[PDB]
């Protein structure tokens, strides 16, 4: 069989020697990348392209720096290369990935998360609730999503207040501090960066919100890094984590060599041919007329070894079996209950 | 011996990179700058977005950039608008008209001279209570800018209101079906809202279904007047022009000027940290970024070039100027100007499809 060549992206600590274990066969190349910033990430994808010529990347990070998945789309659209982000920065939720995109993320989406979340409530009777949203892209579908879901559920949910906060401004007029006045709910969602979060709290504690009568659920993004922990995340805080603990890195760098070589064999095994790997980013205008996303249909739908792999319609994971977390007095990330087939399963009946 | 403090710009070519240079130098001369001195650092656009993305970092934030100036390319501003966004440093737009900037969510850093080709709607609220057309027939494509038209001029209206709204897929050919649709109605003030080839699509739909002639009134935007949309435009059609809006000369100027200041301004307050030096390794936001970005929001210039220069809540500029055109025996004659708050009619008499209504 012909090979195609997989470049593996892996930013910061990893064991290489633990991630070392059809029409087509993967020659895949372990990458390590030491910085994140648009440049660097721009750069190193550009170089692996200059001198292997490489079908489709599969990148991880350790960071809470969700930008990656906007750099990754990016990269990935203008030079109309698969990447997957899995794990990590890149496997956060993001913006509308761009027409032209070959971006596919192994993490739950915004709106799959929302439901998660509400399934938590309605499991403790935790009916009546508030929302806090920045400007982050989707806090929108995610509000609308928690509505929709609201409005056909027989349940009496209680939606009593939705709060949008522009963090790209300076808070010297204390003008969050007086939005978060306004909020009276026991329950209080939060959409947001880790970053903005942070700051959120420090202000929610102020205005004594952060304490005993007030649960805070959170999406998969400001938990982040579980082993990253601010100080102003209050104690008792509630989120959904994409399950670093049964799904590890090794089994993910395969699964993501398994896609990209599936949808290769497939393209090829049906259309006799696979999409010419590009060596340059500096030509990418020039050649456009030449290019498609033609692989995406093959990529958003591959099983491998009976497990279905599949992604959604946005490209985050089709079926991901996230992990419920809850903020301990030690100030560490404790597991609290699994979501696996839209079915939750919670560790406590009461919350001690 | 004053800090040097860097302004930045990705224009179309080197007589706008002089007169950046030039801008920067008067507002210099003009200016205590004693303190603080003014810089001026800049490129043209790049052929590709990934090496605009890298000009960014290469050329503009490796010397410390406050802000950052972009024209519309002779490709798009957002690869300059990521990379600025990431580091929080604002980005002033001084052509671009797209409706999709004023996105704070995903261009979380940005401020135009021009405003949107949503604020139109602005314009034709002015003219329906002038011409006291009470009901109205919205037409737009089914795309963000469309959307953004209807959302606005709906948010205006909610008097004059308007009996319906019509959307169609971009790239429609064929509109009978909804234009008969339109023609059915009482209301026979029709305001479009599309690009310059469907703006095409519905004209000559429209003068097959015999609805370009006496009875009916067209308002409409700059892109259903521009190019091939003026070709098959109805005669009697009510354009728009806004006034030195692609002028990058005129709108170097002002968005200098406003920079100028705002930097001025900054400097007033304390503990004002520098923007990064450079992309590689660099990964945190300027904490000066958010309150830089308040200055700039709320910042009025109103001797500018192009106006009086102030932003709206999404950054977008405020009190814009528009030519009222009027297509007139296959010319497009000028018959008014909207001065940013009030419309002037000319000397000039506007012939409506046939005669006068
Ligand atoms: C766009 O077009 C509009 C419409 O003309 C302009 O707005 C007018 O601007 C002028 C000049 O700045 C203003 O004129 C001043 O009006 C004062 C009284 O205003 C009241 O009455 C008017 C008319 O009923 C109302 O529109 C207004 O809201 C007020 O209720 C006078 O006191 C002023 O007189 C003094 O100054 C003038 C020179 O400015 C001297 O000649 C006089 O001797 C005197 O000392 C003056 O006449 C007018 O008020 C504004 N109207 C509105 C609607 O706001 C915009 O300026 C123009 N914009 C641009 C960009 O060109
Ligand atoms: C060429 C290139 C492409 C991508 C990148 C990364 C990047 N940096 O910024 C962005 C934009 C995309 C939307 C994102 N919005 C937000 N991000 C975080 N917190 C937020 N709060 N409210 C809104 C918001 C900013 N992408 C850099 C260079
Ligand atoms: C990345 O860090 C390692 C640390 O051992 C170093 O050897 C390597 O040269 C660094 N990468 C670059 C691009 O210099
Ligand atoms: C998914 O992949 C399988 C491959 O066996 C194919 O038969 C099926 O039609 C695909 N489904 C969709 C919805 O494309
Ligand atoms: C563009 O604006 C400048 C003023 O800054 C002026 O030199 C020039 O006349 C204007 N161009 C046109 C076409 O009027
Ligand atoms: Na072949
Ligand atoms: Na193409
Ligand atoms: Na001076
Ligand atoms: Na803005
Ligand atoms: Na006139």
């Amino acid at each position: 069989p012909p090979s195609i060549g997989i470049a593996v992206i892996l930013v910061g600590t990893s064991d290489e020697v633990a991630i070392k274990d059809l029409s087509v066969v993967p020659r895949v190349e372990l990458v390590a990348m030491n910085e994140t910033d648009p440049k660097s990430i721009i750069t190193r994808i550009c170089d692996l392209m200059s001198d292997r010529k490489i079908q489709g990347v599969v990148f991880a990070d350790d960071t809470d720096q969700e930008a990656i998945a906007q750099i990754l789309d990016f990269i990935s659209a203008q030079t109309l290369t698969p990447i997957l982000g899995i794990h990590g920065g890149s496997s956060m939720i993001m913006a509308d990935k761009d027409e032209s995109s070959m971006f596919f993320q192994f993490g739950p989406s915004i709106e799959q998360q929302a439901s998660v979340m509400l399934n938590i409530m309605e499991e403790y009777d935790w009916y009546i609730f508030s929302i806090v949203t920045t400007y982050f892209p989707g806090y929108q579908d995610f509000v609308n999503k928690i509505r929709s879901t609201i409005e056909n559920s027989f349940v009496g949910w209680e939606l009593e207040e939705v709060l949008l906060l522009d963090m790209s401004l300076d808070d010297g007029d204390s003008k969050i501090q007086n939005q978060l006045k306004k909020l009276q709910s026991p329950i209080i969602l939060l959409y947001c960066t880790k970053e903005e979060a942070t700051y959120i709290f420090e202000v929610a504690n102020s205005v004594g919100l952060t304490g005993y009568g007030y649960t805070w659920i959170v999406p998969s993004l400001v938990a982040g890094d579980t082993d990253t922990v601010p100080a102003e995340f209050p104690t008792g805080l509630i989120s959904v984590s994409y399950d670093e603990w049964d799904y590890g890195l090794p089994a993910r760098v395969r699964d993501g060599i398994a896609i990209i070589t599936t949808a290769a064999s497939d393209m090829l095994s049906e259309h006799s041919f696979i999409p010419e790997p590009k060596s340059s980013c500096y030509n990418t205008h020039e050649k456009r007329i030449y290019q498609s996303n033609m692989l995406n249909r093959y990529l958003i739908n591959v099983t491998f070894e009976g497990r279905d792999l599949s992604f959604s319609e946005d490209g985050y994971q089709m079926h991901p079996k996230l992990v419920i977390i809850l903020l301990n007095k030690e100030r560490k990330w404790e597991r609290v209950g699994k979501w696996k087939d839209k079915s939750l399963q919670m560790k406590y009946y009461v919350w001690p | 011996d004053p800090k040097i403090v860097n302004i930045g710009a990705v224009l179309s070519t080197k007589k706008h990179e002089q007169i950046f240079r030039e801008a920067v130098n008067q507002a210099n001369k003009r200016h205590f700058t004693r303190k603080i001195q003014l810089q001026a650092t800049s490129v043209t656009h790049r052929p590709n977005a990934i090496q605009m993305a890298l000009s960014v970092c290469e050329d503009l934030i490796s010397s410390q950039v406050y802000a950052i100036l972009v024209s519309h390319p002779p490709l798009t501003p957002t690869p300059i608008s990521y990379t600025a966004g990431f580091y929080r440093i604002p980005v002033i737009g001084l052509t671009t008209r797209m409706s999709i900037y004023s996105d704070k969510s995903i261009h979380l850093s940005f401020l135009r001279t021009v405003p949107p080709y949503s604020h139109q709607a602005l314009v034709w609220f002015e003219m329906m209570r002038l011409f006291n057309w009470n009901h109205v027939i919205l037409i737009v494509s089914d795309d963000h800018e469309g959307r953004a038209a209807q959302k606005k001029l709906e948010t205006l209206l909610e008097g004059p209101k308007a009996d319906k709204v019509l959307q169609f897929e971009p790239g429609t050919k064929n509109l009978t079906a909804l234009l008969l649709e339109a023609k059915e109605l009482e209301a026979r003030v029709i305001i479009l809202s599309a690009s310059e080839d469907d703006a095409t699509a519905v004209y000559k739909s429209a003068a097959m279904l015999d609805m370009t002639g006496a009875g009916y009134v067209w308002l409409v935007g700059e892109r259903e007047i521009s190019g091939s949309a003026l070709r098959y435009a109805p005669d009697g059609i009510i354009g728009l022009q806004l006034i030195n809006g692609k002028n990058e000369s005129a709108h170097i100027s002002d968005a200098v000027a406003v920079v100028a200041q705002a930097i001025h301004e900054l400097f007033e307050m304390e503990n004002i940290t520098d923007p990064p030096r450079g992309c590689v390794g660099n990964t945190n936001i300027w904490k000066t970024g958010p309150l830089f970005k308040r200055v700039l929001m709320s910042s009025k210039y109103p001797d500018g070039v192009t106006g009086r220069i102030e932003f709206n809540e999404d950054g977008d500029r405020k009190f814009a100027q528009y030519s009222i055109m009027n297509l007139q025996n296959r010319k497009l004659v000028q018959v008014g100007i909207f001065n940013g708050s009030y419309i002037i009619q000319n000397d000039r008499k506007i012939i409506w499809p046939g005669g006068e209504t």
